[PDB]
DNA sequence: ACAACCTCCTTAGTACATGCAACCATTATCACCGCCAGAGGTAAAATAGTCAACACGCACGGTGTTAGATATTTATCCCTTGCGGTGATAGATT
DNA sequence: AATCTATCACCGCAAGGGATAAATATCTAACACCGTGCGTGTTGACTATTTTACCTCTGGCGGTGATAATGGTTGCATGTACTAAGGAGGTTGT
């Protein structure tokens, strides 16, 4: 009676009056731990656990 | 053997169930059992056969 | 939420909308039920609550 | 000191001024390549203040840098962001405009100044036609309304002194040229001789508005302005967003529409264009005026391109989403949760289960608040590292909060105080709430995967006040009578009564031991039946131990139950089978004589002593758990027999289609009702085989009968659905069907008998879903007009009470007098010989036992204080309510006994039409109703008792509370039993018995209304029609009389008592023997006579009943509607007139609509005139004549009417009992002291009926906490005053008035009550509660009550 | 006494009032560590206040009495020159 | 499993200073007009003055 | 003279409570194109600079040797096991 | 609160298991050397860093067209249940 989920969460970057937005991991001295897990792109890889 | 107001539950209970880690069949039953897994497709049937 | 859920999703049957009433705007012509049902629409496979 | 209060009026054009800066002049909110949020339009920074914070447009000005400034380069303000929801704006109206709510407002308020057709003042806002307004040189003269082609020479020669023009500037302007230094003052003499009617009912509204004007400080103008004020942009939130979109919304768009159309009308007006196009935007501009302050209410709503209405200014305010409801009488709260409930068994009464990270979430500001308190983090920064991870340090934060904090949990929707309790923290796993199993009950939680909500509170003050008040231990008991709810749970108490059932055979058919270890030495049983002779003590109210001892025939677990029993009180009381029936009493009992702590423990103790032993009862629902009769054979061939013939009667010729429908129905009710009779022996004994050595023939060990009996969730109408046969079912419809289900669960159910009895499911549990409503809205509303009697003062002088009763229905006993008198207070030193001729005087708080020594002497009324007899300003006196039902002491000086005894029928009556409309799918009813049958050997000891012997061979008792004590061969009572009025004995005093052995006995539906006394039958106190109505039948010829009272009588009789009596062999009383008096037996209605005047009976026998279907806690009922108008007090909107003469009946001045009767008295010389509807039935013509009021039509009596005949006392003495014994049939015995309250507050209104120099006027209904002013200076200075009483406005109407208007306004109807608040100015005086949860403050009850003290010490200093 | 608290109540005949009580001992410790006369046995300050009246003394009612008499003693020992101080009025 | 929704303090309504409400918020949850009824029936004006 | 009353006129004031899930589109509408602004472009020189040349000069890292550490092997030692002999416990009494 | 006999057993006190630490032998790593190549230095010629000047982009926004075109759109507020109020007007009465 373990169930399993498949669910979904995104992120966007706006037109700005150059045209992209910033996306990284520099989130300095407040839950480190919760950082180690990322792209260069800041994104999590596929196959990894999360929580 | 069952009053409609608990009827009722039984036609929304087996419909808010989940998907399960080591899933097992309806022992009791009805025949529905092998219907109901290929009236959306969710067991994959031999639409023509042979041999595999 | 499981496949059962789905297939009765399918051929469900609304009372609601431009030929009908909603869960407010209604009485019991949206609720209760006709002796025609027999064998055509069973009277237990609703959601419960003030939707029944 | 401390801000008192708050005052109404209206915004002055002038005034506006004081509060704004200029026109928000423009549409737009930005500007191209700028941000700079524009300059002059709807978020214009020089009329709202800075945009980021501190920050002015075009520079120079931002950051916390800068502040209190206005920069130069582009003229604006300096300040904070914040200020944009306060500084508000203004739009100047280029006409005379309306105010949607002094038009759109039924009543209105418009017409109310001008006495001109409502229907077409519009149309000269609107700016369509002219009026004359001034003059000295008069010619026409004000009011008289034109067009507009003709107006010209006259000029010459009156031209210096006269004026008329158009439309709303016209209204407008001849609103300056009254004087209220001479109108008001003169709008009065009317009222020394003269004053009309219709006249009176529409123009005392415009006199109380002008008078109203006068004492408030309103001004006429107010209707009709000329500047829309502006919402200020941040409670409309202005802003940009990151999808480079915008905060447009609405309350936004509404004013781009209104300052387009505005300035329009402007622009045509400066270049004086066509008036065509001045007159369409006037209109244009009023509709987009009166749409944005309450969009739709207009006739048409504004919209935009997903087809939906705007969201106008009163969508803050006047539905269901306002302010009032949506954001302070309730809000969205910080230091909260909800999860999915769990029985928590190992948690103790005053405690909760919470996960660790639901605590971590709670408790953050204790963690994020001491790390830098003890250097346990370096910083709150780096700690996120460290509260995050649950580390050790946290826990410690958290013991200094949990080892001594109550939590607050909360089961929504609250209708009931034990909704919300008071606990303590425990932590666990998980993602749940764990929830003690006592308070399961309290709650009436229910797991299905519903929820509960959870509140930290965080000040010292809230902390102890939720231990003192709040607290599960501390709260135990119904506010509605005082048994436990906080109470042994669902399968708790199938354990207690489990312990406490014995065996034959039973592994120790006689047997003992202690040690649970024992159940491991090879032979016990919690059956087993054990004997010991316990000595046993039972505390005083004195506090010494009333020491006994006795032999005893108890089990294992009735045995282990006197470790847990409070031994100050004696073993004997566990000597039965503890039940849901029984062992609440246990607990109260303990409330009754040992104390709080005692009673707590016992209560608590329970529930783990049930857990340990329910599980080993084996207890079930299984195929041979479900029995069945054989003899069912035998009863087939009666029943469907007999209808075999009855469906040919039918077609010989010899009965219809439809008694034939009855006549067979009937018959299935009888199969039912057979097959039930055989179910009980198979269910219960038929263990038959033929002893010795065989025949065990003992009472049973059924699952499904102790589901029953032990009340754990079984009824009778279960059992036949399970044992025997489900029987019948209601259509749609409501009735009965020719079509029954012989089977049962265990024969099984056809697919017709599933699918019509699914109908019968389908309408029961729509019904379920959707008549809440009819009682939930209600309840809301209820609260509004029930709020304000928190128990404030101690006698409030009232030295009279109502005359109440036991619940007496002239042949029942229904309700005994010791649970409608449960801790109230006499108002008179009642007395009655009988027994003992006890006296009990005034002042005296009736817990239990003075109603006992009342009831050896059959007390049948006593005159007590109420909550009606109560004079107390906003709250109430003591005496008027006396003991707590919920806490359970003298009522505490603080205990809000308003909200309480709303919640008290709310609750109830939501809770019952759910929780038996929700088994459709079957009906039965079943009774025992009818005798009393003795248990073991003793003698027969008659109490409480008078009784006679009767000639037709019966003996009878004769009063009314009388008790059958059964005692041993010594003198110990052993057993007692109350007994009916007119119940036959079938046993003497001093007597002797055996047991299985029945001892007094009376009718199914009724207590038999019988003599003392021999001699001819006589009426009195009685009247026909106007007292009691008549009934008839054939057989001999026969009679009956239905009895009348408080629903259905005639003016010229209503308050007669009608009592049937025994006389002589001409004229008058029998006198009763022993207590030599009138021989005359007094009834209510509701009672039906079945003998009459000139019949001729005996001592002990019989002159009247009652068709009383018994209800009880049990078959079980329900139903709401016609209480309605009992507290919304109208008349029927039919008057199908019962006639006011006697006899002498015609028709003879009839007119152009009604009937005209014309009438006059049967030894008389005048006749009368009465208006009976167009078109109505009578059931007489020529020779049908009666007293003043028998079935001529069927008009019931206005309950209105009740008060203005019979007086406040006397319509509370049936309000207080018709409402009342709906829910007595419910079993629920609510005391009388809470719908006493309801009935208050319909009197909270005191009519006035002429002028004066103090509180006085006529047509008026004062709040009566304002009309004692009257005696405040009459009895002090003399003054002049009028006439002045009380009255009985429903909701409402009651409510839209009250001087606690903060609390009205939430009432619903809003723009009716607010108008009245604008009216009258108004200005309140926070002496209700919800009041001061709308202003954020300690509410006037407990806690607050106690603060509420201090302002009655600044408001009355010297 | 954290386990059952309405005996408090039983203790003094009213509810609210009480709880003023309460506070007048809560303020005094919470804001001022003031001396008690029983123990706490875990009743932590929320509960300690409760005690004063579990008892019935400990609030300032009773230093209204101590304190307050320490100085009139003094106006005792002083009165010998209290009369020089109070004929020094006219 | 989904539903955890406790909060010390977090979003808030600009439109009124109030909290936001909503899991999809995570908001503050709403004492209503009939869990003031309960604590004006208590005579518990503290605990209720702290929700206000 | 007015008063309210007979009748169905229409108006319109309200419609209980807590919570969760979702995503944010449709319009057309000549903006014309004329003028010229300070204002875009860029050449030639201010605010000052590139990086290639030939020098300058240094750091770093990898290949080589050395060092010593470590994990293995060996063997010793102690603390522990399980049973047994018979212990002063548990607790009833003095 | 002291006394003990007589429990259920811990001690009474034999055996033996693992451990760890000694000595040996292996591993790696730290370093010191060397060599590479890069970012060690000034100088010099480049070309396009910046400025200002000039000649001549982009986009500021103001201005308003003519064979003639001259009675328009707009769809669903809502069907229910209540009932309080105002509105009508003739008249049989106050």
């Amino acid at each position: 009676f373990t169930t399993i989920h498949i669910q979904e969460l995104a992120c966007v970057s706006r037109d700005t009056k150059l045209g992209p937005e910033e996306i990284t991991a520099d989130i300095p001295n407040v839950g480190e731990a919760a950082l180690s897990k990322l792209d260069e792109s800041g994104i999590v890889y596929i196959g990894a656990e999360v929580t | 053997h069952d009053d409609a107001n608990r009827a009722l539950m039984g036609a929304n209970m087996q419909r808010q169930a989940v998907p399960t880690l080591r899933a097992d069949k309806p022992l009791v039953g009805t025949g529905m059992e092998r219907a109901v897994a290929v009236d959306s497709g969710v067991t994959a049937v031999a639409k023509r056969g042979g041999v595999v | 939420n499981n496949p059962l859920s789905e297939i009765t999703h399918k051929r469900r049957i609304s009372a609601l909308g431009p030929g009908g009433l909603t869960r407010e705007r209604a009485g019991f012509e949206v609720r209760d039920v006709h002796p025609t049902h027999y064998g055509r629409v069973c009277p237990i496979e609703t959601p419960e609550g003030p939707n029944i | 000191e401390e801000f008192d209060a708050i005052k109404i009026a209206l915004a002055s054009p002038d005034m506006i001024r004081s509060w704004s800066f200029g026109e928000v002049k423009k549409p737009e909110t930005i500007n191209y390549r700028t941000f700079k949020p524009e300059r002059d339009g709807l978020f214009c920074a020089r009329i709202f203040g800075p945009v980021k914070d501190y920050e002015c447009l075009c520079g120079k000005y931002k950051r916390l840098k800068h502040r209190g400034v206005i920069c130069e380069k582009c003229g604006v303000e300096v300040t904070q962001t914040k200020v944009r929801r306060e500084r508000m704006g203004h739009i100047e109206l280029a006409s005379p405009t309306a105010h949607i709510w002094f038009l759109k407002s039924l009543p209105s308020r418009i017409g109310l100044l001008l006495d001109m057709p409502l229907r077409d003042i519009e149309r000269v806002l609107y700016f369509e036609s002219y009026v004359v307004i001034e003059g000295g040189m008069t010619n026409l003269e004000r009011q008289q309304i034109l067009t507009e082609e003709q107006y010209l020479d006259a000029l010459e020669e009156f031209g210096d002194e006269f004026d008329a023009k158009m439309g709303a500037e016209a209204i407008q302007a001849l609103l300056k040229s009254m004087d209220l230094e001479q109108e008001c003052e003169q709008l009065r003499e009317e009222l020394n001789e003269t004053n009309s009617e219709t006249k009176r009912k529409k123009l005392t509204k415009r006199i109380k508005l002008l008078e109203a004007f006068v004492q408030s400080g309103n001004k006429p103008e107010w209707m009709i302005l000329t500047v829309l004020p502006v919402l200020p942009p941040d409670l409309r939130p202005l802003v940009p967003l990151d999808g480079g979109r915008f905060a447009t919304s609405d309350l936004n768009d509404l004013y781009r529409r209104v300052i387009n159309r505005n300035n329009r009308l402007k622009r045509l007006l400066d270049l004086a264009a066509p008036d065509i196009i001045v007159r369409n935007e006037k209109r244009m501009l009023q509709e987009a005026v009166d749409a944005l302050l309450d969009n739709g209410r207009r006739g048409r709503a504004i919209t935009g391109s997903n087809k939906r209405p705007l969201k106008s200014l009163a969508d803050m305010i006047k539905g269901k989403q306002g302010r009032f409801r949506q954001n302070l009488l309730g809000k969205r709260v910080d230091y909260s949760g909800r999860s999915v409930i769990t029985v928590g068994p190992y948690l103790r009464l005053h405690q909760c289960g919470l996960p660790k990270k639901m605590a971590l979430e709670l408790f953050k500001p204790f963690i994020y608040g001491k790390l830098e308190l003890r250097g346990l983090a370096t910083t709150i920064k780096a700690a996120k590292k460290m509260v995050e991870r649950e580390e050790a340090v946290v826990w410690d934060i958290l013991d200094e909060v949990i080892r001594e904090h109550p939590v607050l949990l909360n089961r929504a929707p609250t209708l009931h105080r034990l909704g919300i309790q008071a606990f303590e923290p425990v932590l666990i796993e998980g993602k749940a709430i764990q929830l003690h199993p006592l308070v399961c009950a309290a709650y009436n939680a229910d797991f299905d995967g519903d929820q509960m909500a959870v509140h930290v509170p965080l000040t010292l003050e809230a902390q102890l006040e939720a231990r003192a008040l709040m607290m599960s231990t501390n709260n135990i008991l119904s506010p509605a009578n005082g048994e436990p709810i906080i109470v042994p749970s669902q399968d708790v108490v199938l354990g207690l009564y489990y312990m406490t059932r014995d065996c034959v055979n039973a592994k120790g058919m006689v047997l003992t031991g202690p040690a649970e270890r024992l159940y491991r030495s090879g032979l016990a049983s919690l059956h087993a039946r054990v004997k010991v002779r316990i000595t046993e003590y039972e505390k005083d109210a004195n506090g010494e131990l009333v020491a006994k001892t006795s032999l005893k025939d108890t089990t294992v677990g009735r045995a282990i139950l006197w470790m847990i029993v409070p031994k100050g009180l004696p073993y004997s009381i566990v000597n039965q089978a503890l039940g849901k029936k029984a062992i609440s009493k246990m607990l109260n009992t303990c409330y009754r004589i040992l104390g709080l702590k005692p009673t707590v423990i016992f209560a608590d103790q329970i529930m783990y002593t049930g857990f340990a032993y329910a599980a080993r009862s084996g207890a079930s629902v299984g195929i041979d758990d479900m029995v069945i009769p054989e003899k069912k054979h035998e009863i087939i061939s009666e029943a469907e027999a007999e209808v075999a013939e009855i469906q040919e009667q039918f077609q010989s010729g010899l009965v219809t289609a439809g008694e034939r429908y009855n006549k067979v129905i009937d018959i299935w009710a009888a199969a039912n009702d057979r097959v039930s009779k055989a179910m009980m022996d198979n269910l219960q004994t038929e263990t038959v085989i033929n002893r010795d050595g065989q025949e065990e023939k003992q009472v049973s060990f059924n699952s499904i009968y102790m589901m029953a009996d032990s009340g754990a969730r079984g009824s009778a109408a279960q059992i036949r659905q399970l044992a025997g046969m489900r029987g019948l079912m209601a259509k749609p419809d409501g009735s009965i069907i020719e079509t029954p289900i012989t089977a049962n669960f265990r024969e099984g159910l056809n697919v017709l008998q599933y699918f019509i009895s699914t109908h019968g499911a389908r309408k029961g549990l729509a019904d379920t879903a959707l008549k809440t409503a009819n009682s939930g809205y209600l309840t809301r509303r209820l609260v509004d007009v029930a709020q304000d009697l928190v128990v404030t003062e101690d006698d409030c002088g009232t030295h009279e009470g109502i005359m109440m009763t036991p619940v007496i229905e002239g042949g029942d006993v229904k309700e005994p007098l010791r649970d409608r008198v449960l801790g109230r207070v006499t108002a008179e030193d009642v007395l009655k010989p009988g027994t003992a001729d006890i006296l009990v005087p005034r002042n005296t708080l009736l817990h239990e036992q003075w109603c006992d020594l009342l009831e050896e002497n059959s007390v049948d009324a006593v005159k007590v204080r109420s909550v009606v007899s109560c004079d107390t300003d906003f709250g109430v006196c003591a005496h008027c309510y006396g003991r707590d039902l919920a806490r359970g002491h003298i009522i505490n000086k603080g205990e809000a006994i308003g909200v309480i005894a709303a919640q008290s029928i709310g609750e109830p009556g939501t809770q019952l039409t759910m929780r038996t409309f929700h088994i459709g799918g079957a009906a039965s009813r079943a009774a025992a109703e009818s005798s009393i049958q003795v248990k073991n050997k003793g003698s027969i000891k008659l109490s409480n008792v008078k009784s006679v012997v009767n000639s037709s061979g019966k003996l009878v008792i004769t009063s009314r509370n009388t008790e059958l004590k059964l005692i041993d061969e010594f003198g110990r009572t052993k057993e007692s039993y109350k007994v009916p009025y007119g119940a036959v004995l079938a046993k003497g005093d001093g007597e002797q018995v055996a047991g299985g052995e029945t001892v007094a006995n009376w009718d199914p539906h009724t207590m038999p209304v019988i003599t003392e006394v021999s001699g001819f039958v006589r009426f009195t106190d009685m009247i026909d029609g106007q007292t009691i109505t008549r009934q008839t039948d054939e057989l001999t010829g026969l009679s009956s009389l239905v009895v009348l009272d408080s629903a259905e009588r005639t003016a010229g009789g209503k308050d007669l008592r009608p009592a049937l009596k025994i006389v002589d062999a001409q004229g008058n009383d029998v006198l009763i023997p022993g207590t030599d008096m009138p021989a005359q037996y007094f009834l209510p209605g509701k009672a039906i006579v079945q003998l009459e005047d000139g019949v001729q009976i005996s001592s002990g026998d019989t002159l009247a009943r009652i068709p009383q279907e018994s209800g009880g806690t049990k078959d079980i009922t329900g139903g709401l509607p016609r209480v309605a108008d009992l507290f919304e007090a109208r008349r029927p909107k039919e008057p199908a007139i019962l006639a006011e003469i006697s006899g002498i009946v015609s028709f003879g001045k009839e007119t152009k609509g009604k009937r005209r009767l014309v009438i006059t008295p049967v030894d008389g010389s005048d006749p009368y005139e009465e208006m009976i509807p167009k078109w109505r039935q009578l059931n007489v013509f020529e020779g049908e004549r009666v007293e003043r009021g028998d079935v001529i039509s069927d008009g019931p009596e206005a309950p209105h009417d009740i008060l203005r005949l019979r007086g406040v006392h006397a319509v509370t003495r049936y309000i207080v009992n018709e409402v009342q014994d709906v829910y007595r049939l419910q079993g629920v015995k609510i005391n009388d002291k809470h719908i006493e309250v309801i009935v208050r507050q319909m009197l909270r209104k005191a009519t006035i009926v002429n002028a004066g120099s103090s509180d006085f006027l006529e047509g008026e209904q004062v709040e009566y906490s304002r009309v004692k002013i009257a005696n405040r200076e009459l009895e002090a200075n003399g003054k002049v005053g009028a006439t002045y009483s009380r009255d009985l406005l429903g909701i409402t109407k009651a409510s839209l008035a009250t001087e606690s208007f903060i609390s009205a306004a939430s009432f619903q109807e809003t723009t009716r009550v607010l108008t009245e608040a604008a009216v009258a100015g108004k200005r309140d005086e926070l002496r209700g509660l919800k009041e001061n949860v709308i202003v954020g403050r300690l509410i006037p009850a407990g806690t607050g009550y106690a603060y509420h003290q201090d302002r009655m010490r600044r408001r009355a200093a010297g | 006494a954290r386990v059952t608290v309405q005996d408090a109540v039983e203790k003094i005949g009213n509810r609210f009032d009480l709880v003023l009580v309460a506070a007048r001992r809560a303020r005094q410790m919470q804001v001022g560590g003031k001396d008690p006369l029983v123990p706490e046995e875990n009743d932590k300050t929320t509960v300690i206040a409760l005690r004063e009246i579990e008892e019935g003394l400990i609030n300032n009612q009773i230093l209204d009495v101590r304190e307050r008499q320490e100085q009139q003693e003094q106006e005792a020992a002083e009165l010998q020159a209290v009369t020089a101080i109070a004929e020094g009025r006219r | 499993d989904d539903k955890m929704h406790a909060r010390s303090t977090g979003s808030y309504s600009l439109v009124t200073q109030q909290p936001l409400g909503g899991k999809a918020q995570f908001g503050g949850q709403r004492f209503g007009e009939m869990e003031v009824w309960a604590l004006e029936a208590y005579g518990a004006a503290y605990t209720l003055q702290e929700m206000l």
